[PDB]
Parts: C-alpha cells; structure tokens; sequence
C-alpha cells in the first residue's frame, strides 16, 4: 500500500518546485505567481486509495510599476495582455512591457515576437479599430508635404 | 517630427480573456490562448475593461519572497512527514517478511 | 544631435539606484540558495529514511 | 529537480555582476548602463521547467556635459555615434568624446 | 516587497536633485524654479503597491 | 470647507511617529519568526526521535 504515501510524496515534491520557481522567477518581469490545488484520489473503499493528485494554477494579480524610462517600456494595469505574433504566424499573449524597435522597424519583445495593433490609414492617419490586429511598424521615411486645403 | 506635428502610427491592441486564469504558459513570459481561457476580446487602453498603458514602467513579478520562503519551509516539513510514512511501511513490511 | 566641444558625456550610471539594486538582488539570491538547500536536505532525508 | 532552482540562482548571479559593472564603470565616459531581461523556461508541464534565462540589454540615455576644455573634447547630445575606424580597416561606433591628435 | 520602499527612495532622490538644480542655477538668468508632483501607485490591494 | 488659493495641502504623514511604528513592528515581526522556528525545530525533533 506504498502508493498511499508515494502519491503524497510526489505531490509535495511538485509543490516545492512550484515554490522554487516562484522564488527564482521573482526577478522576472510580468511573471505571475504559480500555485497548485490538490485532490483526494480513488474510492472503492472507505479509505482513500492512491491519495493525492495536483492541479497547477497561476494567479494573475497586478504587479507594480517601476519608474523606468528606456525603450517602449509600456506597463499595463488590471486585465489585459499584449497581443503578440510569432514570425511563424502564431498568436500569443504577454504582459512583457519591454518593447524595442528592431532593425526592420518593427516593435518586438525579446522573446522577439511582433507586437500587434490596429493599422493606421489616411493623411493624417486614422485608426481602423474595426480592422484586423496588424503588426506595428514604425517607418523612418518622410512626411510628404500637404497642400493647404482650407485656411 | 520636423514637420511640426504628431501623427498616428498605430494602436496597441489589448486582449482580455473570459478566464485569465486558464492560459497555457509558454516561452519567456508568453501565454497561449486556451479553451479554458476562452477567446480573447480585443480593445484599447481605457476602453471597456482594458486597463491603462502608461509608459515609463515595467510591471515586474508579483512574487512575494517574504511569503514564499515561509511556504517552502513549511512544505519541507510536510515532505518529511510523508517520507516517514513510507519508511514506516517499509520497516513494517521488512518486519513481516522476516518474522515468518 | 549637436557636437558641442568643451565637454565629455560621462557615464549615465546612477549609484544611488545601483546600490539599491544590488542589496535587493542579494536577498533574492539567497532566497534561491535556500531553495536549493531545501531540495538537498530533502533528498538526503529520503535517501537515508530508506 | 535541482535545475528549477539552479537556473534561477545563476540568473541572479548574472544580474549581480551586471549591476557590479554599472557601479564600477560609473566612472567611465560615454558608458551606458546595462541591465537584463529574464524569461520563463520549458513547458511540457503545468510547472515551469528549468525556469529562467537571461537576456542582457543596454539603455542608451544621454549623460551629462561636463565643463571640460582640453583636446578635442567633443560631446554629443541625443542619438549619434562617432564613426571610428580601426587600423585594420574596421568600422566601429562610439560616444567617446575624448579625441586627440 | 522592497518596491514599496525603493520607489519612494528614488522619488526622494529626484526631489533632491531638482532642488539642487534650483540652487545651482539660482545664478542664471531667466531661470524659472522647478519642482515636482508625486502620486500614489498601483491598486489591486487595499495597500498601495509600488507607491 | 474653504478653498483658499495660494496653498497645497501636503501629506498628513508624520515621520516622527512612523519611524517609531516601524521599529516596533520589526520587533513584533521577529517574535512571529521565532514562533515558526520553534514549531519547526520541534517538529524536526519529533520526526527524528522516532
């Protein structure tokens, strides 16, 4: 009947490592603390058999804001994730406020995934909120002169 | 720019899930949408239930070391208690086997 | 930007904030150290309870 | 499962030395403060495996200007690097305002 | 929870230097005195976070 | 109340009392820490006396 102890032992091991990751990754950015639920196992007896199984969860509470100022250090309050796109056409979510402009004039994390948003159009540009979440880029090319239309 | 103005380049889109809470952990600090999370709802900072996007800041981990160290120590004691349970059973079984 | 003479730029490091960073980091470091010790102790426990 | 602690430990060590270099090199010229990002490692489990990896960055904010007057002490504001060439025909960039004939 | 102290510490440092510049640049011409406002940070708790 | 101009209210925090609060609280905190250690030590004792 060793399973009635071993199960628990293993669950405890898992718990410790979850804690370990919280501690280690306490120096990371946007990281949300992890934890785990546990539940009683197998019936067919008045006595629980096997005994325990673990279910890992993550608690997305807000962090702090950190008096930074380099790059596009955009923090976010409350709920909300930045919508990122992997170069292979895949959508991901993140609270990684660290953004920088790459050599292609694209906003990315590090990671390296593309920050998306709504496209701008017209002159001056307008935001197409109803449009699909296009990759945000920032051209370094010139504003064309625009004739007076009215005055 | 030099032409004496500000122009819109784009709008950062924010996403909320039904559950936020349910996302599949990946990479660096990346989450994949899941059925548990439901489908992401898109919006902008300050609209609906989408928080604000102040610049000048990083969020930083929400882990509190003053409580994690405690958790760890307690867990270690619990762990050992389980270890004794096993040893207990082992000793017993060995006893049985050899009393014959 | 401009190239005024008569000056050197000098490092942008702010010691009033770096010392703080360091102290905090040291505590964090030790927290990790305990995590390892914890696991080690445990493993040793297991090994010897047999 | 020591890796889930060791990884972090190592990351912390790196962080400390990055800070150490900022402190030491605070007396240098044109030096831009360094830092590092960190990210969660390995899936295949509800629990992060390995745990942490570091990515070093450098924040090029402007420094100060320092009331000097010898040589060709040319400071630079905002963005811009001086274009330098190594005697072996190689191009480099620097904000090292100290120049001499 | 060091951030709840560090934030403030940094703010204080800034304040001091603002004052320092007012003092130093008191000998300049047309210079207008500088100062700074401060505000409370992060919710999600009864206790201010960051600060 | 009245709205006189020419003034800002400024925080009502009194540092002469907050520093005191802090020091006392730290001692209290440590007392709790010993309570935990006490229990831990004890449990370890029990486990190993067998």
């Amino acid at each position: 009947s060793f399973s009635q102890a071993v199960s628990g032992l293993n669950a405890a091991a898992t718990n410790l490592d979850v804690i370990g990751n919280n501690i280690a990754n306490s120096a990371t950015y946007g990281f949300k603390s992890g934890t785990a639920s546990f539940a009683d196992m197998f019936a067919g007896s008045k006595v629980g058999l096997g005994v325990k199984v673990a279910g890992i969860t993550q608690d997305f509470t807000d962090g702090t804001t950190t008096n930074t100022g380099r790059g596009l250090d955009v923090a976010i309050s409350q709920n909300g994730f930045f919508r990122l796109v992997d170069s292979n056409g895949s959508v991901f979510y993140s609270r990684n406020g660290q953004f920088k402009l790459d050599e292609n004039r694209n906003l990315v994390n590090m990671q390296g995934m593309q920050l998306t948003g709504y496209p701008a159009t017209g002159t001056p540009p307008t935001i197409q909120q109803g449009a699909n979440p296009a990759p945000i880029t920032i051209p370094n090319t010139l504003m064309a002169a625009k004739s007076t239309t009215t005055a | 720019y030099s032409n004496e103005q500000e122009q819109v380049l784009g709008q950062i889109v924010l996403a909320n899930f039904a559950n936020n809470e349910g996302l599949a952990s990946q990479g660096d600090n990346v989450w994949a949408a899941t059925q548990a999370s439901g489908v992401a709802l898109l919006g902008t900072a300050g609209s609906g239930n989408f928080g604000k996007l102040t610049n000048g800041a990083l969020e930083a981990s929400n882990v509190d070391l003053s409580k994690e160290l405690v958790n760890m120590i307690v867990a270690q004691r619990n762990y050992q208690s389980n270890a004794q349970t096993i040893k207990t059973q082992d000793q017993i079984l060995n006893t049985l086997v050899n009393l014959r």
